[PDB]
């Protein structure tokens, strides 16, 4: 029928959809680790900066 | 021959001096100044060693 050509190519498109999304959010969160990874290590500039600072 | 000998000694006397004396003033102020630097300087490293002893 045409009606499930109709279904199984929206499942194809909205599947292929799917898994872009999926890489898209594992790229997102580790992204956010990095991220969290950055803010720490310019902390921990911060403080050395501030190290020499006081000496 | 006498005075030649004196003059000869003057002479020598006078040449050095002015060589002596362009010695010593010039390097003289030159060494002051070069002193003072190396005052502040090894001053310097001075309290950051301290400032490392601190530190610890």
């Amino acid at each position: 029928e045409a009606r499930e050509a109709a279904l199984r190519k929206e499942l194809e498109g909205v599947r292929k959809i799917n898994e872009v999304i999926e890489g898209m959010i594992g790229t997102l969160e580790r992204a956010k680790g990095n991220m969290g990874t950055v803010s720490q290590t310019v902390t921990n500039a911060t403080t050395l900066l501030n190290t020499w600072t006081r000496m | 021959a006498v005075k030649a000998r004196q003059l000869a000694h003057l002479h020598s006397q006078l040449t050095q001096l002015s060589h002596n004396l362009a010695t010593t003033e010039n390097l003289m102020r030159m060494t002051a100044v070069q002193a003072e630097a190396m005052r502040g300087l090894g001053s310097w490293h001075a309290g950051l060693f301290m400032a490392a002893s601190k530190v610890l």
